[PDB]
Formats: structure tokens, C-alpha cells, sequence
RNA sequence: CCCGGCGAGGGGAGUGAAAAAGAACCUGAAACCGUGUACGUACAAGCAGUGGGAGCACGCUUAGGCGUGUGACUGCGUACC
RNA sequence: GUAACGGGGCUAAACCAUGCACCGAAGCUGCGGCAGCGACGCGUUGUUGGGUAGGGGAGCGUUCUGUAAGCCUGCGAAGGUGUGCUGUGAGGCAUGCUGGAGGUAUCAGAAGUGCGAAUGCUGACAUAAGUAACGAUAAAGCGGGUGAAAAGCCC
């Protein structure tokens, strides 16, 4: 039995989550958490924070235990961008986009 | 268009396509290059036309037995019921009745039969010979829109 | 055993059975057709030659079917010279078993 | 429709071909149709059905007229001025087997298949080949 | 004789031209008016 | 400077080609503790070979 | 009486996309790529039914010339030698004859050489 | 009820005909961005297709072949307005 | 950069003469099909069909009006997305999934009736790129606190 666990709206670049995503996918849930614990980016502990709720889901919702418990799926989506406005100079305006992304975790046995 | 007539950008220099009004046909919220105006859609026909496609609907009703004559056409009381109950009798569903004289309680007994329409011999028109499956004619409206037509 | 026979402008070398595809006969399907002009018959070591036919050499088959092939479009475009045109086209093919070959 | 050869059940034979005196543009013509495959009746153009050839005595190929020593081999570095040349006879000293190689493999199809044709080709400078392991038979060009 | 079985008399109602619609219309692009010069112009065109 | 045509979606993907992260190879195990570690880092607890160093 | 042009735009545009299937990068995905992508895949198949017939006849040439040579002969005067033994089997079965039957191909060889004698 | 910061967000439960109708809410196209699977691709030169074409995978099944995807190799080939 | 045979190579694979073979085009012929025009058997025969500007002819589809208080549709409309079939083309038909309330034959009628370009207009989203940069080079260090987390907050 699947469970997934979602983080939406992320404050993150889908880019910059799918670095960490791809050191995961596929691994014991319990290596994926050790993995996550030492590297050193923001989006790690984005995604460790939704690994451990599918496993929470899996144990609570679905009676799985965690020893059994395989990273199956992960994926970031791209999000909504909050578009924002930066003066430049001689009083030309840039767009920035502040990207969001949609990450979803899949634990099974 | 409401807005003004100030053009959007200059002419030169700014690397944008060359605008003259914000109301251009070409931009959002512009105007309708060849917007509309109310029309009059009435056509002339001619007097002798107008005759003479009347007689050949008359003429096509009785080869294709849609025109009924009879002597006399009329109702106790306005009372659609009655009506209703009268062009069961003659096997009619979807008529046109004219009359010599448009009586005053046909013409209420048919109003709520949309299926049904009650005129007076000078108020035909070519449409409605054609639009309703059969034409049923009083003796006397018979002779006034032969005298129209002649 | 096969032979060499022409039909529809085309040549075509057959062994008794096989299905064959030719350009459209006026023959309705279920009807036999004979093929008279035989070019080449080949038993075995035994190869007869037409010169351009083989005498006494005949094939008959069966009109299995009658259809049209595979669409093709055709495509016709000049380069700035404001003109394109397009065209459809399935050629008519008449399908035959081949029943006896006899030389 | 038309036979086409395949690639894994194309029949390739071994023969050797001694250059000793054959004029090497009349060589290398032959050894190009057949490290093609033109003398098959199985020939395909985007199939090698060609077979290998072991030339021998490659230093012993001859040319005609004053190429021996007026036939000049060029190339080029890739670095500017770096356009360098050889004659025939200063090739044969130094690298006999290239002038075999050089004018077979302009005579070969340009691209993909045609250097893969070229690889069956073993040319030696001298008497001796080393592969009697594959059994080539002997071919009189 | 019904209202959905009336016909114009053949060659009555021939279909008006519509310029500037493809190349297959054959009056594509220029609609007719060839190339530059003042008759191709909106509102172009010499005097009576 | 500027590029004159758009780059594709497969020349992105080639020059992220060596973007990848690599994960810690493995954890050592503090022999007293138990606690998984960065090698030569202190533990979570403040072991550090054994011992408690903080 | 306003016509919204959504409907049929969508319709043509998936026509044309449905026909670039298996192009490279904005070939199969961008319309105004698709398009021009599209009009030369016909140009190149209306050209190419031509040359189909030149391609084959060629190849069938050059494996007669082939099995012509294992006999003795020369193309060219293999051709003439059937045409004055008054054969008249076409390049495309003959060319199937040199592979699949080269006891017949000898024997298409023999009458050649005959004829020429 | 559960994970989480007494968060954001989510998973269950429940409502409902429907919750990929959950309020960032009818339908939900396209560009654009991903995950998965099949096939190709690290000796190979160019409008990227087209004609020819092997191999592989997966379907069907007169068991002859066919269909679908891919496309090694090869002829030709300098977008559109 | 060979660089004044397209290349390899060639002493003919060069040149002159004579001859017979063959290759070679969308030319010609063969086979099948469509259409225009010329005589009418409303039979089949002759012939034609490269095209810019441009002229002529004939159609497809879209929205809306009548036909329609009809017809189709919650036993699933429009729209969306696949698949199959079909016509010379614009196109048409059928049907799986999505959708959840509309649609509309036929024959006529009317047009805001068809988009890839206009440095077109509006919105969305790419690219460069996880690149440049993070705004005075007056400058930080450590201990404790609080906190899910402290280089930046508090002491
Ligand atoms: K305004
Ligand atoms: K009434
Ligand atoms: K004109
Ligand atoms: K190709
Ligand atoms: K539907
Ligand atoms: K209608
Ligand atoms: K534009
Ligand atoms: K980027
Ligand atoms: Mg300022
Ligand atoms: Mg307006
Ligand atoms: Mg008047
Ligand atoms: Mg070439
Ligand atoms: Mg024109
Ligand atoms: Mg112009
Ligand atoms: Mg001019
Ligand atoms: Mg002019
Ligand atoms: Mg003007
Ligand atoms: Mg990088
Ligand atoms: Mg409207
Ligand atoms: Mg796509
Ligand atoms: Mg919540
Ligand atoms: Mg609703
Ligand atoms: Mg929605
Ligand atoms: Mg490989
Ligand atoms: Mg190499
Ligand atoms: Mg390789
Ligand atoms: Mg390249
Ligand atoms: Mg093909
Ligand atoms: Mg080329
Ligand atoms: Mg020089
Ligand atoms: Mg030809
Ligand atoms: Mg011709
Ligand atoms: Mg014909
Ligand atoms: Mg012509
Ligand atoms: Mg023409
Ligand atoms: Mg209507
Ligand atoms: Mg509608
Ligand atoms: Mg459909
Ligand atoms: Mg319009
Ligand atoms: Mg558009
Ligand atoms: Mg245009
Ligand atoms: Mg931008
Ligand atoms: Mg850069
Ligand atoms: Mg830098
Ligand atoms: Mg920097
Ligand atoms: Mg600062
Ligand atoms: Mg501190
Ligand atoms: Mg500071
Ligand atoms: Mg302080």
C-alpha cells in the first residue's frame, strides 16, 4: 500500500528541491532520513520534513511499519511564482519571480 | 471607445511596434474597425411579385390537399375547449384558420392554442400559408382573397 | 515452383498459394484469372524460359479482394511564391491467390 | 519488396592479395569493391557485405610515369601554416602501408559504413601476415 | 412546400468575394490589389 | 554578449549533467554512544570517540 | 452575429501537431515549427516517391552486374544478350533471381551469351 | 485522529451524486516543467526531415505474418514570411 | 590549407578517329485513378491539366434566424482528450475516457466567418541561469538567554 505525504507551495525553485529529491528516490526510508540529515541544504530539510510525514501517514493512517518502508516515488512539481518587481538602475523595473514548487514523497513496502 | 487621443509611446526610439491611439482596432479594449450600426433589413417587393407568390402558395396548398374550405367557421363561446374540441372533430392540429370576419370569440378561444392561429382574409401573409400544415377557409374569405388577388 | 508473370504494367514472381497485390482487374472477387503470358517457370533445376513467354505456360489465381491502399498526401509548395496545394490519393489494388501454376 | 542483407547473418570471406608490382590506383579499386560488397549479388548500400583482404608487400606496390617521386601526399596539422607533405617514394620509406590505405580509403564511401568497410582491411609492408587463424584464401587482382 | 424546402433559382445568389483570406481563396494577401503603389493603398486611387 | 538562438531543453539538461549531488559515503558509529556521526565530527550528544567531549 | 475563432483554431493547430509526431524539440510541440516541419515532410515525400523508383532500379542494377560477373559477364552485355533472346524479365526480378535462384540466374546467363554468340 | 513550529502543508475520517466540486474551488486546452516505462544514443559532422532499413520491446494471432513504439546504418536534402 | 581534374586515383581512367553495348529525367511508353475542354451518342472518343500578379469557376467549416413547442440529450449535451474509419481538399463520421447541461438534422437566411508573421495587442510561460548581484572596504569576536531553528534578536 502507497502512502504520500505533499508539501505545496514550498518556498523553494522546483531546481533546487530536485538536487535533494534525486539523493533519495528509491532508498530505505531509514538511509533516506540519514541521507537527509547530512546535507547541507534548505531544500533538505523541506524534504525530510515531508519523508517523515508520509512515514507517519503510513504507520498511522495505513498500519504499515517503518522497517519495511521504501522511498518509491518522489517528484517536485513547479508551483505558483509571486512575480515582484526590483528597481535596476536609470529607473528600469525587472520582474522577479519568487518560483514555488509542489513536493511529493510515495513510501511503500 | 472612451479614452483619450494621446499617442501611447513615442514614434521613434523605444523599440516597441509604433502606436498612434490607445483605441486601434488592432489592441484590447480598441475599437470595432468596422463596428456596426442599426441596419433596416426590409427588402422591396414588388407589388405584382408579392400577388403572384401569394397565388402560386394558394395554388401549391390545393394540389397538396392543405387547403380546407368551408361555409361557415365559428365558436359558442370564448372558450379555447370548445375550439379545441371542434378541430378534434375535424381531424385538425396545426391550422391556419381564415376568416371573412375575424370573430371576436374565435379569435380568444384560439389564442392559447399555439398550435392554431385565427386571421382575417386581408391579414394573410405568405409565410403563414406555408408554415402551418393545413389552411382552413370560410366561403367568404375565399371570395375576398380571390377579389384581392384576381 | 515459382513463375514470372506480368500484370498491371508490373512483374511479379509467385509459387502457388501465396497472395499477390496487383494494380485493379475488372474481374469481380471470387472469380478465377488466368495469367497466359507466363515469362519464366522454375521447378526445381528445371528453369523454363519465355522467349518472351513460355509456351503452354499459364497461372490461375483466385480475386480475393478489391480495396484501396494506404492513403498518401500529396504536397505541392513554392517557397515566397504564395502557393501551396495539398491533395489526397489511394490507389485501387486488386488482391489474387495464386491457385496452379502449369507450365 | 527487395532483399535486403543483414548485417548479422552477412557471409564475409578472408583472402590475401600480394601488392608486388600492381599498380596501385588498379589495386585499390579492386580492393574497394570488394571490401564493399559490389561483387555480391546480396549487396546493399547501408550494409558491409564486403569481405576482409590481407594485402601483402604493400613497399613493392608500383606506380606509373614520374609519381614516384612527383606524387605528393598532403595534409594538414589543424595549426596555422601547419599544411605538411610527403612524395610517394619518402611514404614507401617511411610508412609503406599508408599509400595502400590512403588511396583504398578515398575510394571507399565517406561516413559511418565506410570506414567500418575499411577496417577489414590488413595491410602489411612485407611477406608475412598473422592471421592464418582465418584462413585466407589467395585472390589474383 | 414547406419553409425548410424552398430553393433560390440556380445562379440567383452567387457568393460574394472575400479578400484576405489564404492562399487557397486565390485573392490571399494582397486581396487582389497586386503590388504597392497608390491603387493598393486604403482609400487609394486617382481621381474621376 | 548574447546568445542568438534559444537554448534547448536537452542543452540544459547536458550542462546540469554534473550538478548532482553526492551523499555522505557513510556514518561512522561512536563506539560508546552508538550515535551515528559525520566522520571526525562530534556526535549529536557531544561524544567524539568515545568520550564526552562537550 | 460574433464568431469566437477558439473551437476551430484548436482543431487545426492538433491537426498539424498530430503530423509532427516524432520531431525533434519545437518540431513536435510549437505550432508555427510544426507547421513548416510538416509542408517539408510533404515536399520530401512527394520528391521521394520519384526517387524511391530511380533508388531500387539502381540497386537492382548492381546486383545483377554482381551475379552477372560470378557468370562471365558484363551488365551491360547481359542486357543485350536477353534482349536479343527476346527476354523480357524486368531489373526487379532479376535482380530477386541473382539472390534467391543463382541456378536460374545461369541459366538467364547461358541464354544471354547464346544470344550474343 | 495523525505528521508538523499549539506553523505552512499534508494524510486519514466525515459531508456530498461528485472533494483530481475543498474555498489557490464548473469545465480545465496550449506553451512551459517533471516522475515512470520501451527503444535509440559516448569514432560522430550541417534546416534534423524524407526514401530505404536492420535490431529491440510490447500486442495480436491463418502461425504466415501483421500492428504499435523506437530507429543503428544508408540515398536525397541550406527553415518560413 | 593540398586548393587551377569535385576527390581517390589514372599513362589511360588522357586526346583524336570509327563502331557497337549499356546507364541516365517528374521527357516517352506500360498499368491503375481523377479532373478541364471539344462534337452528342447524357455514349464514349480526341485532347488538355507547371504557375507569381491577376481574372474566372466550385466548395468546406464557424456564430447567429427560420424550419424547431420538431429532433438528440442525465441510459450523459457542449467543451476537453485519445482511437478507428472515411472523402481530391477545406473536412466528415463513429467511438473509449474526461465532462456534467445542453445540442441541433435538412433546406434556406444573415455575417464581428477562418491568422504565423504586421519591431501587431493582452495574458501566460520559457531562454540566458541557479549565471550577475545582495547598495559605500566603519569590523568584528566570544559567552549566556529565548526559540522548531540564532552570524544578524535580547543580555
Ligand atoms: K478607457
Ligand atoms: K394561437
Ligand atoms: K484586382
Ligand atoms: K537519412
Ligand atoms: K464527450
Ligand atoms: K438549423
Ligand atoms: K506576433
Ligand atoms: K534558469
Ligand atoms: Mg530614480
Ligand atoms: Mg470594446
Ligand atoms: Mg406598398
Ligand atoms: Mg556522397
Ligand atoms: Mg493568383
Ligand atoms: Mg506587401
Ligand atoms: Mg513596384
Ligand atoms: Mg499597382
Ligand atoms: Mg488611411
Ligand atoms: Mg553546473
Ligand atoms: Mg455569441
Ligand atoms: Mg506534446
Ligand atoms: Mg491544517
Ligand atoms: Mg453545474
Ligand atoms: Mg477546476
Ligand atoms: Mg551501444
Ligand atoms: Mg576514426
Ligand atoms: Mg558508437
Ligand atoms: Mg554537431
Ligand atoms: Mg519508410
Ligand atoms: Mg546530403
Ligand atoms: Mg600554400
Ligand atoms: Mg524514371
Ligand atoms: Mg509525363
Ligand atoms: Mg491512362
Ligand atoms: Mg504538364
Ligand atoms: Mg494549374
Ligand atoms: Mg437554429
Ligand atoms: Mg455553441
Ligand atoms: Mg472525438
Ligand atoms: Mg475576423
Ligand atoms: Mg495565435
Ligand atoms: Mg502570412
Ligand atoms: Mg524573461
Ligand atoms: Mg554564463
Ligand atoms: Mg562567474
Ligand atoms: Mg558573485
Ligand atoms: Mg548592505
Ligand atoms: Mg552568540
Ligand atoms: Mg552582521
Ligand atoms: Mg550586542
Amino acid at each position: 500500500m502507497e502512502t504520500i505525504a505533499k508539501h505545496r507551495h514550498a518556498r523553494s525553485s522546483a531546481q533546487k528541491v530536485r538536487l535533494v529529491a534525486d539523493l533519495i528516490r528509491g532508498k530505505k526510508v531509514s538511509q533516506a532520513l540519514d541521507i537527509l540529515t547530512y546535507t547541507n541544504k534548505k531544500a533538505a530539510v523541506l524534504v525530510k520534513k515531508v519523508l517523515e510525514s508520509a512515514i507517519a501517514n503510513a504507520e498511522h493512517n495505513d498500519g504499515a511499519d517503518i522497517d519495511d518502508l521504501k522511498v518509491t516515488k518522489i517528484f517536485v512539481d513547479e508551483g505558483p511564482s509571486m512575480k515582484r518587481i526590483m528597481p535596476r538602475a536609470k529607473g528600469r523595473a525587472d520582474r522577479i519571480l519568487k518560483r514555488t514548487s509542489h513536493i511529493t514523497v510515495v513510501v511503500s513496502d | 471607445v472612451t479614452g483619450s487621443g494621446k499617442k501611447p509611446w513615442r514614434q521613434k526610439g523605444t523599440g516597441r511596434a509604433r502606436s498612434g491611439s490607445i483605441k486601434s482596432p488592432i489592441w484590447r479594449s480598441g475599437g470595432v474597425t468596422f463596428a456596426a450600426r442599426p441596419q433596416d433589413h426590409s427588402q422591396k417587393v414588388n407589388k405584382k411579385m408579392y400577388r403572384g407568390a401569394l397565388k402560386s402558395i394558394l395554388s401549391e396548398l390545393v394540389r397538396q390537399d392543405r387547403l380546407i374550405v368551408v361555409e361557415k367557421f365559428s365558436v359558442e363561446a370564448p372558450k379555447t375547449k370548445l375550439l379545441a374540441q371542434k378541430l378534434k372533430d375535424m381531424a385538425l392540429e396545426d391550422v391556419l384558420i381564415i376568416t371573412g370576419e375575424l370573430d371576436e370569440n374565435l379569435f380568444l378561444a384560439a389564442r392559447n392554442l399555439h398550435k392554431v392561429d385565427v386571421r382575417d382574409a386581408t391579414g394573410i401573409d405568405p409565410v403563414s400559408l406555408i408554415a402551418f400544415d393545413k389552411v382552413v377557409m370560410t366561403a367568404d374569405a375565399v371570395k375576398q382573397v380571390e377579389e384581392m388577388l384576381a | 515452383m515459382y513463375a514470372v508473370f506480368q500484370s498491371g504494367g508490373k512483374q511479379h514472381r509467385v509459387s502457388e498459394g501465396q497472395t499477390v497485390r496487383l494494380e485493379k482487374l475488372d474481374i469481380a472477387t471470387g472469380e478465377t484469372v488466368e495469367f497466359a503470358e507466363v515469362l519464366m517457370i522454375a521447378n526445381g533445376e528445371e528453369v523454363k524460359i519465355g522467349v518472351p513467354f513460355v509456351d503452354g505456360g499459364v497461372i490461375k489465381a483466385e480475386v480475393v479482394a478489391h480495396g484501396r491502399g494506404e492513403k498518401v498526401k500529396i504536397v505541392k509548395f513554392r517557397r515566397r511564391k504564395h502557393y501551396r496545394k495539398q491533395q489526397g490519393h489511394r490507389q485501387w489494388f486488386t488482391d489474387v491467390k495464386i491457385t496452379g501454376i502449369s507450365a | 519488396k527487395t532483399f535486403t542483407a543483414k548485417p548479422e547473418t552477412v557471409k564475409r570471406d578472408w583472402y590475401v592479395v600480394d601488392a608486388t608490382g600492381k599498380t596501385l590506383g588498379r589495386l585499390a579499386t579492386e580492393l574497394a569493391r570488394r571490401l564493399r560488397g559490389k561483387h555480391k549479388a546480396e549487396y546493399t548500400p547501408h550494409v558491409d557485405t564486403g569481405d576482409y583482404i590481407i594485402v601483402l608487400n604493400a613497399d613493392k606496390v608500383a606506380v606509373t610515369g614520374n609519381k614516384r617521386t612527383d606524387k605528393v601526399y598532403y595534409h594538414h596539422t589543424g595549426h596555422i601554416g601547419g599544411i605538411k607533405q610527403a612524395t610517394f617514394e619518402e611514404m614507401i620509406a617511411r610508412r609503406p602501408e599508408r599509400v595502400i590505405e590512403i588511396a583504398v580509403k578515398g575510394m571507399l564511401p565517406k561516413g559511418p559504413l565506410g570506414r567500418a568497410m575499411f577496417r577489414k582491411l590488413k595491410v602489411y609492408a612485407g611477406n608475412e601476415h598473422n592471421h592464418a587463424a582465418q584462413q585466407p584464401q589467395v585472390l589474383d587482382i | 412546400m414547406r419553409l425548410n424546402t424552398l430553393s433560390p433559382a440556380e445562379g440567383s445568389k452567387k457568393a460574394g468575394k472575400r479578400l484576405g483570406r489564404g492562399i487557397g481563396s486565390g485573392l490571399g494577401k494582397t486581396g487582389g490589389r497586386g503590388h504597392k503603389g497608390q491603387k493598393s493603398r486604403s482609400g487609394g486611387g486617382v481621381r474621376r | 554578449a548574447v546568445q542568438q538562438n534559444k537554448p534547448t531543453r536537452s542543452k540544459r539538461g547536458m550542462r546540469r549533467s554534473h550538478d548532482a549531488l553526492t551523499a555522505v559515503t557513510s556514518l561512522s558509529v561512536d563506539k560508546t554512544s552508538g550515535e551515528k556521526h559525520l566522520r571526525h565530527h562530534i556526535t549529536a550528544d557531544g561524544y567524539y570517540r568515545g568520550r564526552k567531549v562537550i | 452575429a460574433r464568431v469566437k475563432r477558439g473551437v476551430i483554431a484548436r482543431a487545426r493547430h492538433k491537426k498539424i501537431l498530430k503530423q509532427a509526431k516524432g520531431y525533434y524539440g519545437a518540431r513536435s510541440r510549437v505550432y508555427r515549427v510544426a507547421f513548416q516541419a510538416v509542408i517539408k515532410a510533404g515536399q520530401y515525400a512527394y520528391r521521394d516517391r520519384r526517387q524511391r523508383k530511380r533508388q531500387f532500379r539502381q540497386l537492382w542494377i548492381a546486383r545483377i552486374n554482381a551475379a552477372a560477373r560470378q557468370n562471365g559477364i558484363s551488365y551491360s552485355k547481359f542486357i543485350n544478350g536477353l534482349k536479343k533472346a527476346s527476354v523480357e524479365i524486368d531489373r526487379k526480378i532479376l535482380a530477386d533471381i541473382a539472390v534467391f535462384d543463382k541456378v536460374a540466374f545461369t541459366a538467364l546467363v547461358e541464354k544471354a551469351k547464346a544470344a550474343l554468340a
